[PDB]
């Protein structure tokens, strides 16, 4: 009997016990189309974890009690079935098999039962599978578990129709929050503003990337309303300030939660020194977005790093390249850097090509990765008698076709190296080792002569400025490592590298 | 009582000063208190790598209760680390395990001032499951529904998905609290708060240079 | 020019026998 196992969702919809499902009228309509069929009349709500797929059946049960349900589905008592409770009882083993059979014998004793199974893969990997033969059943798995368990059985696919429940947009989950507003306002006795919900939808997509739209945003609203109930015990208006305080504890980032931020140009150059005009060129290109195509497309490595820090917070938000699937599913707010595209042939023009036209890559992995908030960056470039200034951009036009270079956001050029620019790179790389000497209570001052020598050695524009990291440590640090061990220099000493050969005190 | 013969009262251990000072980690002690006051997903499971202080957050929650630094809805609660080992031990007869766990849950509902803490919540799957017997996971899964059982959990990130996540039922009820690995600067403040415990056990003096070196070199 | 396709052997074993706990 169902009277002591599983919740009657149709009875809960009569009492207003179910949370109101605002939105989702297209997916509930799709589920009513499957249940009305003769063959494959069992929906499997494919979603992501916490996507709202239980709410479609909660919204289906609310559609039953309103009379907005078809004539083949009038007054169908829709039961979820609690697994782990038809256990609750040992007489002795085989109990959960023998008790589940008594539930199914009551289902066909009646005729108005539709089971909902929140984890249909758990009954695949009485099993019910047999009783499914002829009891309509709504399932709900992820897409990974649909391709692992449900589709891998031809005796479970001639009857199980996949129904997609997609992740809502940032816009669509606001009306989910506005519909669920009266539940969470009344649970905490604290009113929640509309601004907070626009924040809790936008900020949850931006900063929570293992959870899905509906839940994440509800988790911020529920926990900010809970936080307001706590600190009034240690009318009170959960705001957008409150959501960033709560999400600042979820993610653990400082609260900087954007057009104002995008006003960089000077809000940067902590690691970028020189290359000044390309930085001003990628300002107006990123702010063209402020679509399904990435936030920026460009055809330097540091530039990316500092672009990953300034746009996307983390220095390790720079992905240097499945090989880019299920690692942008993890972080879809990353700058995807393509190192040395000159040394790869045309087999790589399907995960950078159809993503400027779709932004989505369906694959054999089992998820559609989202490229709509990435910054794609390509790293391409590092006869007779006579009497780059501004041109490098025509090289890649001749290299690969401009049938998607008008689909690239901006092809920016990089300007030449300056002698003063390399001197500004020498005192940048001395900061890596001056801090290691201040841990010894030592001080490493240099002269303009010594900084110009290190600028003069190892700067080669064919290799960019890589040779400079060697030149610092072969000349300063190998001769500074010995004088500590020779104890010419101890703690409480100022080291002044001058003069050619390097000497100091 | 029934809870002392199975659980360890962390709140009583915090009154007697037997728990280490959990400095820092305050923004997540109070976040556990946020999750315990939610509508659904009101069971905070502390997920984090082994060693970041998941047990210490609840030990820091017990020290917050005894100091009166909690809300009045969590004031004078008694945290119990219900170990499954003492709950299985004994049980040389039938139901012994289900009734020793029913008497735990009846005592939580009777006094009503118990926040249960299940350290290693992944080990709840397959506890007391004897032949013709239901484990501790099948007994509680229901109680969670009724919401008659606010528990705090503590798993690793691997064993959260490997178990607690999968259970879809648990998903809408368990809320993963990220217990992050602290920074070096946070760890130095942990070590400064833990000077007087380790300076008294070893009767040594631990310099500020050593604790900055301990967190940096580690 | 040639490629050898190797063959990543997977670890596949029969299900574990369990030892029972007795309840009298
Ligand atoms: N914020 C903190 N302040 C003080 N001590 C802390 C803090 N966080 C952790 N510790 C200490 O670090 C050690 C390990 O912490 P704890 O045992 O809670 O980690 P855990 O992640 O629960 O470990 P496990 O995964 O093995 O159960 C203990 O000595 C604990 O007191
Ligand atoms: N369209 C929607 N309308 C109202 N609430 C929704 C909607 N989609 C999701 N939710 C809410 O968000 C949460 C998602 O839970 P659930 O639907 O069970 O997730 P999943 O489908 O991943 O199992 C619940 O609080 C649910 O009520
Ligand atoms: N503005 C800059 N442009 C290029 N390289 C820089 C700049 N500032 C510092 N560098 C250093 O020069 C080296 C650049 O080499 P690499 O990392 O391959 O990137 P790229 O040559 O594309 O700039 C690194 O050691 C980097 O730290
Ligand atoms: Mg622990």
């Amino acid at each position: 009997v169902l009277d002591q196992f599983g919740r009657n969702l149709t009875a809960a919809a009569m009492e207003g016990k179910l949370d109101p499902v605002i939105g989702r009228e297209k997916e509930i309509e799709r589920v009513m189309q499957v249940l009305s069929r003769r063959t494959k009349n069992n929906p499997v709500l494919i979603g992501e974890p916490g996507v709202g797929k239980t709410a479609v059946v909660e919204g289906l049960a609310q559609a039953i009690v309103h009379g907005e349900v078809p004539e083949t589905l009038k007054d169908k008592q829709l039961y979820t079935l609690d697994l782990g409770s038809l256990v609750a009882g040992s007489r002795y083993r085989g109990d959960f098999e023998e008790r589940l059979k008594k539930v199914l014998k009551e289902i066909n004793t009646r005729g108005d039962i539709i089971l909902f199974i929140d984890a249909l893969h758990t009954l695949v990997g009485i099993d019910a599978a047999s009783i499914l033969k002829p009891l309509q059943t709504i399932g709900a798995t992820t897409l990974d578990e649909y391709r692992k368990y449900i589709e891998k059985d031809a005796a479970l696919e001639r009857r199980f129709q996949p129904v997609q429940v997609g992740e809502p947009t940032v816009e669509h989950t606001i009306e989910i929050l506005k519909g669920l507003r009266d539940r969470y306002e009344a649970h905490h006795r604290v009113s929640i503003t509309d601004a907070a919900m626009v924040a809790a939808a936008t900020l949850a997509d931006r900063y929570i990337n293992d959870r899905f739209l509906p839940d994440k945003a509800i988790d911020l609203i529920d926990e900010a309303g809970a936080r307001m109930r706590i600190r009034r015990m240690t009318v009170a208006e959960v705001d957008d300030e409150q959501i960033a305080e709560v999400l600042g504890n979820w993610t653990g980032i400082p609260v900087f939660k954007t057009t104002r931020l995008l006003r960089m140009e000077e809000e940067l150059h902590k690691r970028i020194i020189g290359q000044e005009d390309a930085v001003k060129a990628v300002s107006k290109a990123i702010r063209r977005t402020r679509p399904k195509r990435p936030s920026g497309s460009f055809i330097k490595t540091e530039l990316s790093k500092a672009l990953a820090n300034f746009l996307f917070g983390d220095d390790d938000a720079l992905i240097q390249i499945g090989q880019l699937t299920e690692k942008v599913r993890r972080k879809p707010f990353s700058v995807v850097l393509f190192d040395a595209i000159e040394k790869a042939h045309q087999e790589i023009y399907n995960s950078l090509l159809q993503v400027l036209e779709d932004g989505r890559l369906t694959d054999g992995q089992g998820r559609t990765v989202d490229f709509k908030n990435t910054v794609l960056i390509f790293t391409s470039n590092l006869l007779g008698f006579s009497k780059m200034k501004q041109k490098v951009n025509d090289e890649l036009k001749k290299h690969f076709r401009p049938e998607f270079l008008n689909r690239i956001d901006d092809i920016i050029v990089f300007h030449q190296l300056t002698r003063e620019e390399i001197i500004r790179m020498v005192d940048l790389m001395i900061s890596r080792v001056a801090g290691q000497l201040k841990s010894k209570d030592m001080a490493l001052v240099l002269t303009d002569a010594a900084k110009a020598l290190l600028a003069k050695r190892g700067f080669d524009p064919v290799l960019g400025a890589r040779p400079l990291r060697r030149t610092i440590q072969r000349e300063i640090e190998d001769q500074l490592s010995e004088k500590i061990l020779f104890e010419e220099v101890g703690p409480g000493q100022v080291v002044t590298v001058d003069v050619a050969v390097f000497t100091f005190t | 009582l029934v809870l002392d013969q199975f659980g360890r009262n962390l709140t009583a251990a915090a009154m007697e000063g037997k728990l280490d000072p959990v400095i820092g980690r305050e923004k997540e002690i109070e976040r556990v208190m946020q999750v315990l006051s939610r509508r659904t997903k009101n069971n905070p499971v502390l997920i984090g790598e082994p060693g970041v202080g998941k047990t210490a957050v609840v030990e820091g929650l017990a020290q917050a209760i005894v100091h009166g630094e909690v809300p009045e809805t969590l004031k004078d609660k008694q945290l119990y680390t219900l170990d499954l080992g003492s709950l299985v031990a004994g049980s040389r007869y039938r139901g012994d395990f289900e009734e020793r766990l029913k008497k735990v849950l009846k005592e939580i509902n009777t006094r009503g001032d118990i926040i249960l803490f299940i350290d290693a919540l992944h080990t709840l799957v397959g506890a007391g499951a004897a032949e013709g017997a239901i484990d501790a996971a099948s007994i509680l899964k229901p109680k969670l529904a009724r919401g008659e059982l606010q528990t705090i959990g503590a798993t690793t990130l691997d064993e959260y998905r490997k178990y607690i996540e999968k259970d879809a039922a648990l998903e809408r009820r368990f809320q993963p609290v990220q217990v992050g690995e602290p920074t070096v600067e946070h760890t130095i403040e942990i070590l400064k708060g833990l000077r007087d415990r380790y300076e008294a056990h070893h009767r040594v003096s631990i310099t500020d240079a050593a604790m900055v070196a301990a967190a940096t070199l580690a | 020019m040639k490629v050898l396709i190797l063959a990543c052997l997977v670890a596949l074993a029969l299900a574990r026998e369990l030892e029972e706990l007795n309840v009298p």
